[PDB]
């Protein structure tokens, strides 16, 4: 309606305030980028088992990167931070959230129920109750209106989801920028078209400004079948997403 | 913590509400106590939504949250104190009625508060006289965000069990797959007429009765006034066919401009139902002032 311009402007304002530290992993003595990739891949599987929204997944990752920007954590307690973050994101976004007892179950007897409940309250304090954050997913649904191929949409969310795995180098790009590159790249792979005129007038992003981001994402697509993480590729094999993870990537983009 | 506050009296019952006083500064406030489920489910989702969304909104016509106090077993919310709610004010004016300029003033401020909400992607979903507060100067503010939600563009399928029955929208009663900002506008429409006629517009006592009270007044809808109405999950061809009636009998005291605005807030098709932003420009508000109660 007449609000979607006011909302888009407001979202561009809040994504700056809700951004994590770019170089936090260098200051964490006991954990690495490799360990973080393992945690995110596991959270993807959980979303499939209990059938949760894709927005819920994006919210949980945001909470985790902000918490680890402020507090030191040992490798043995890393899974406990992830479990409580996925629970908070469910209460905020889902119509029917899973009960606490089921979050205890999927950790396979590693932690107790009393431990999960206490970590929930600590995360709320550290973030000062600020939970309504913009995501890559939120910007993509607005971009979709400027088309209506349903296969281009599935491939677009596929590329965007892959970025959550690797802190290097995607922690230095804003969500709106990541959305822009993922859209144009999926559009050039399926049909062969490009970043629409209408969106240049809306976002103010040109194809030149998206260049450093787009070249990074292009390489991630090519080398995907050999990444140590594979939970995302198998998810988008399903016909519910039109089996988009089987298409071959283009060789050049000009 | 709480050693600086002194309680005066209990206000009502979410959680429990008190009126209290700051011992060192002299400020009067309102305290809302919430208990945590330490051995079971933890912090309630209604409290999580209410606190995170209210911290973003700052407007003269929206109640202000001052502080949040943590405790191992409890939460305390600290609000500004206001003098009375609208429902109690309407009962005190049962014999004389509410002056027209004051009705015009109150409604104008309510629309300014709602426009700010929708501009920041927030739905209220519980607008009624008991959740609206006034002071001794002529102001009015929105309150109780315990049923609120942040939406997206475009929307998804959300929770179906929403809004107090007397103030519920027709699209919800028919079990729609998608709803949005149009449901908040409908609630303010029923509130407008209640201020004028000194009684509720559609006081139904069941889900099926509520729907029929609307039909006998606005007329039974068809595909001409509401395209796609017969595809709703709870539509039935056995519905009786009543005819629309005159607005000169619905709201007698209202004049030309007032009746023009009312019929746009109660449109059947949510697409054509007027928005809060566009309503602020209607000719009815050409001479708006600010009286004192
Ligand atoms: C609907 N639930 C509410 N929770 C809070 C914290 C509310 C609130 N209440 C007030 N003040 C208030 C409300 C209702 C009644 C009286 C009251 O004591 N009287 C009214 C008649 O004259 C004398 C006695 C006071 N202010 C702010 C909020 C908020 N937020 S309502």
């Amino acid at each position: 309606p007449d609000y979607h311009e006011d909302i888009h402007t407001y979202l561009r304002e809040m994504e700056v305030k809700c951004k994590p530290k770019v170089g936090y992993m260098k200051k964490q003595p006991d954990i690495t980028n490799s360990m973080r990739a393992i945690l995110v891949d596991w959270l993807v599987e959980v979303g499939e088992e209990y059938k949760l929204q894709n927005e819920t997944l994006h919210l949980a990752v945001n909470y985790i990167d902000r918490f680890l920007s402020s507090m030191s954590v040992l490798r043995g307690k890393l899974q406990l931070v992830g479990t409580a973050a996925m629970l908070l994101a469910s209460k905020f976004e889902e119509i029917y959230p899973p009960e606490v007892a089921e979050f205890v179950y999927i950790t396979d007897d590693t932690y107790t129920k009393k431990q999960v409940l206490r970590m929930e309250h600590l995360v709320l304090k550290v973030l000062t109750f600020d939970l309504a954050a913009p995501t890559v997913n939120q910007f993509l649904t607005q971009y979709f209106l400027h088309q209506a191929n349903c296969k281009v949409e599935s491939l677009a969310m596929f590329l965007g989801e892959l970025s959550l795995i690797d802190a290097d180098p995607y922690l230095k790009y804003l969500p709106s920028v990541i959305a822009a590159a993922a859209f144009h790249l999926a559009l050039y792979t399926v049909t062969g078209q490009s970043w629409p005129e209408s969106l240049i007038r809306k976002t103010g992003y040109t194809l030149e400004s998206l260049k450093p981001m787009l070249l990074d994402l292009h390489q991630t697509y090519l080398k995907a079948p050999q990444h140590a993480q594979q939970s995302i590729r198998e998810k988008y094999k399903n016909s519910k997403y039109h089996g988009v993870s089987l298409l071959n990537p283009p060789e050049t983009l000009n | 913590s709480m050693e600086n506050f002194q309680k005066v009296e209990k206000i009502g019952e979410y959680g429990v509400v008190y009126k209290a006083r700051n011992k060192l500064t002299g400020e009067v406030v309102a305290l809302k106590k919430i208990r945590l489920d330490t051995e079971t489910e933890g912090v309630p989702s209604t409290a999580i939504r209410e606190i995170s969304l209210l911290k973003e909104l700052n407007h003269p016509n929206i109640v202000k949250l001052l502080d949040v106090i943590h405790t191992e077993n409890k939460l305390y919310l600290v609000f500004e104190f206001l003098h009375q709610d609208l429902k109690k004010f309407m009962d005190a004016s049962a014999l004389t009625g509410i002056p027209l300029p004051l009705i015009k003033s109150y409604l104008f401020q309510l629309l300014q508060g709602l426009a700010f909400c929708h501009s920041h992607r927030v739905l209220h979903r519980d607008l009624k006289p008991q959740n609206l507060l006034i002071n001794t100067e002529g102001a009015i503010k929105l309150a109780d965000f315990g049923l609120a939600r942040a939406f997206g563009v475009p929307v998804r399928t959300y929770t179906h069990e929403v809004v107090t029955l007397w103030y519920r929208a027709p699209e919800i009663l028919l079990g729609c797959k998608y709803y949005s900002t149009a449901v908040d506008i409908w609630s303010l429409g029923c509130i407008f007429a209640e201020m004028v006629t000194r009684r509720a517009l559609f006081p139904g006592d069941s889900e099926i009765d509520q729907l029929f009270r609307i039909f006998r007044t606005l007329g039974t809808p068809d595909e001409v006034v509401w395209p796609g109405v017969t595809s709703m999950p709870d539509y039935k061809p056995s519905f009786p066919k009543w005819a629309r009636q005159d607005f000169s009998k619905v709201v007698p005291p209202l004049d030309e401009d007032g009746r023009s605005l009312l019929s746009q807030m109660l449109h059947y098709d949510p697409n054509k139902r007027i928005s809060a932003k566009a309503a602020l420009a209607h000719p009815f508000f050409q001479d708006v002032t600010k009286p004192v109660p």
